[PDB]
């Protein structure tokens, strides 16, 4: 969320260009229904559906140590 | 240590606690108007208690089952909890205390059947895996009699078929403010019913087994009816009571952070004018 | 309004000691009407520019600085 | 004789009549000051009182009566004031509408509220 | 993994994940309480309060301090000690039977003392 | 409320000097309450003639430039 | 209002307050929904949008990458436009039109060809 | 007491150089009586007014401080 490049969009490839878009989105939009999430209410599914979205966008981004991935 | 962010936690913790003072000077205001529902609901209560007690307890009478216990292969159970959250020990203590008299006595799924009042029991029984058969929430902060009564009508209806045998009430009585007893009360075996100070023998009109199946019904949902009023009463204390001490915490963590203000703000001082000097002294 | 008044310029465009000294001539002009019975109004507008072009007069004079290099 | 509409909301009526008569489930009935020690159920129809020449009618739903000769005490889950039988229905109905608009406002209000604390000790966690 | 085995590992990220969780909901429970918590987050600090009381032990040097006699803890056995905190099978015990304890038998042993 | 004269009150007309002690505890009475009036109908008329009358006085005390008003 | 004139004044304060009154409503929108505001607030949003989609342009300089030639909107005439959306006359329009016009006949002229 | 005990006294309006040097007296008086096999207690009252002042005595000598600005 605070990471921030400024070529941007200018380095990546087509297709990573096309799928990155929608991921971004998704992922801040989970940081942001992250917040109302520790108590409280129990949100209905309308976004507990983009909560899960968002933990399986998180569970993606991790890697392990020095094994590097391709574009494809 | 960072001058800046603690400042910027000062003030988070300071609209975090205007924002639970708020919300018990709300919490004040219903409680003051849910002691005026559970004081305007007496003057039914005792001519009730007092017709059922003169009726129900002269020459016998105890034709109708609802004043006689038969044998127990069902029990009903009604448990009354808050629909919003923010109440500290308010749900917490009725849902245990009810978990654990059904883990206590029956330990057989269909032995039992449940009845709450409440979005908090729901999910609770629901995560439990319970039968939850009556699901009245969604409820306002002052409710009247119109919509209890359809769920108190329907409670008793299944007494009446012969499903729950006998039912017990689970709630939060709200005793002087600041403690909300939770309190275990039974409902239709009408056994342990009490006689007034003065017992006047009345006139039965159609008969007596009439009266009875007409007013026996309505003196359990005038029981129901009362026990959620004490339950919403509680409910708006215990809430008072929780943001009071969340203020209270906000405060008192106002204060050590303060502290730390006041001690990170005389050593950023002291950092800065020992480098001017420093500086100014590296030319002369 | 200036039928009464009087404006007094120091700008930031001047060095620091017009800056310094745009107050003292304010009460310099004021006492006048002061002392000779009239009421005046003296209106000093940013005195903290004032206060900082005198930290910039008393750093290139090497006077010993104090806390946030104010004199 | 004093006769006082009693609903489990509140009283209603609460003063004192030259005659009350109501219809119960058997039948009529009637009530003059000095009666005997009588109970019978209501049925949904209106109560007389006649005050003099007035006659004020007041509908009971649900209903009980026991008529102590002093203590006419008529226990209704609704009953309204001023009344011909027929408006308590549409009586019932409104008040149904504006009770559940009632729960739905004060449930939104909390959780505004709620939100409200959510963000301030979001943004105390986030402050560190 | 590579260096101290792939369960030691993947139980000591464990730890450190509801440590760091518990940390995180330390300003919820010192304003709101523990009462807000949604049932998750009330395991996991009830997991973390066992955890964070089960890192301390008992020392040989620190039998002047207290007179208890201090206790030796293999690898394994401590890995195998927070394996079991956190598949859950000690949640019944007390939280401060766990504290200044070399290993989980004597966490039994001290709850079984105090008459849990 | 951060504002002080600490000659002031001896420095008011007369005429001023009887009708800004009342000013001063509506507006303090108002600013301590104006962030507990964005939710709760608590009060029906104890705190809510305290709201009114103090959004009634913040919305007297403002101006707009150029036009100085006679102490009259 | 004695440098911009008392029009513009007037209709870009109301537009900066029913913009941050659409501020002040996201996390109610974002989180608790949509269809439970109320109405006088549901109309706040309802022009808040078309508010803030019309503050936007084709720029002159944007002909290389999306087409359309750009626009040079005089200050009178967004000023009407940003009056007429704050009145409620453009209400009926959908929230696209607003996006990416100059005048406030564009918006018309665009719906047009797009709906109703 | 004053059998057995000596007070060492270094005033408030005292220079610096006699409160740094207070506390050193102090043990200075006790080790005769230590190196001869008597038992001596000595009591520093408030610490951090010789360390207040020897930050003073070293300030004074132009030495660069530190942490809250003590040598």
């Amino acid at each position: 969320g605070l990471s921030v490049s400024r070529v941007g969009g200018a380095a990546q490839i087509k297709a990573m260009k096309k799928v990155a878009g929608t991921l971004r989105l998704d992922l801040a939009a989970y940081r942001e229904l992250e917040a109302f999430a520790q108590f409280g209410s129990d949100l209905d599914k309308a976004t507990q559906a983009k909560l899960a979205r968002g933990a399986r966008t998180v569970e993606v981004l991790k890697q392990d140590l020095h094994q590097p991935i391709p574009v494809e | 240590a960072s001058l800046r962010d603690i400042k910027t936690r000062i003030n988070a913790t300071k609209k975090t606690s205007q924002i639970t003072k708020a919300m018990e000077m709300v919490s004040t205001s219903k409680l003051n108007r849910a002691e005026q529902n559970a004081k305007s609901f007496v003057p039914y209560m005792e001519k009730i208690q007092e017709v059922v007690a003169n009726v129900a307890l002269g020459a016998g009478g105890a034709s109708h089952p609802m004043l006689v216990s038969r044998p127990v292969k069902k029990t009903g159970y009604l448990v009354i909890t808050s629909d919003r959250g923010l109440a500290g020990a308010y749900n917490s203590n009725v849902l245990r205390l009810v978990y654990q008299t059904i883990q206590k006595r029956h330990a057989s799924p269909d032995e039992y059947a449940i009845i709450v009042i409440g979005r908090v029991g729901l999910s609770f029984f629901r995560k439990r895996n319970m039968p939850v058969i009556l699901d009245i929430t969604r409820l306002p902060d002052q409710p009247s009699f119109a919509d209890i009564k359809e769920i108190a009508r329907k409670t008793v209806g299944l007494f009446a078929d012969g499903t729950f045998d006998e039912l017990y009430m689970y709630y939060n009585h709200y005793v002087s403010a600041i403690q909300q007893e939770v309190t275990e009360r039974k409902l239709l075996p009408l056994t342990d019913l009490a006689e007034n100070k003065q017992r006047t023998v009345y006139e039965f009109e159609p008969s007596q087994e009439e009266i009875l199946d007409v007013l026996l019904p309505q003196y359990a949902e005038s029981l129901i009816y009362g026990a959620l009023l004490d339950a919403k009463a509680s409910e708006h204390a215990a809430r008072m009571t929780a943001m009071k001490n969340a203020t209270d915490n906000a405060n008192e963590l106002i204060r050590t952070l303060t502290l730390s203000y006041n001690r990170a703000r005389q050593a950023a001082i002291t950092q800065e004018i020992t480098e001017i000097v420093a500086g100014a002294n590296a030319l002369q | 309004a200036l039928d009464y008044t009087i404006v007094v310029t120091a700008s930031a465009s001047q060095p620091a000691p017009l800056l310094f000294l745009a107050p003292y001539a304010g009460v310099a002009m004021g006492e006048y009407f002061m002392y000779k019975g009239k009421h005046v109004l003296v209106v000093y507008d940013d005195l903290s520019k004032q206060a900082a072009a005198y930290r910039e007069l008393s750093l290139l004079l090497r006077r010993p600085p104090g806390r946030e290099a104010y004199p | 004789i004093h006769v006082s509409v009693v609903t489990p909301d509140g009283p209603v009526y609460e003063d004192d009549v030259e005659m009350v008569s109501v219809k119960a489930k058997s039948g009529e009935l009637g009530i003059l000051p000095g009666h005997i020690p009588l109970v019978a159920p209501l049925e949904i129809s209106a109560a007389r009182l006649k005050k003099g020449g007035k006659t004020q009618y007041i509908a009971v739903s649900g209903g009980f009566l026991e008529v102590r000769p002093d203590k006419v005490t008529i226990l209704a889950q609704a009953a309204e004031r001023a009344e011909d039988i027929d408006v308590l229905r549409a009586k019932a109905a409104k008040e149904r509408a504006e009770r559940r608009l009632q729960s739905q406002q004060d449930d939104i209000d909390f959780k505004r509220a709620e939100l409200a604390l959510k963000r301030a000790m979001n943004r105390l966690s986030v402050a560190e | 993994p590579e260096i101290v085995g792939e369960e030691h590992y993947q139980v000591a990220r464990k730890v450190q994940q509801t440590l760091q969780r518990y940390k995180e909901l330390q300003d919820i429970i010192a304003i709101l309480g523990m009462d807000e918590l949604s049932d998750e987050d009330k395991l996991v600090v009830h997991r973390a309060r066992r955890i964070q009381f089960f890192l301390s032990q008992n020392f040989h040097v620190a039998e002047q301090f207290t007179g208890q006699p201090g206790s030796y803890v293999p690898v394994k056995e401590t890995v195998r000690g927070f394996k079991e905190i956190l598949e859950g099978k000690y949640d019944h015990l007390p939280e401060d039977a766990f504290r200044l304890v070399g290993r989980i038998e004597e966490v039994v042993e001290k709850a079984k003392a105090m008459g849990v």
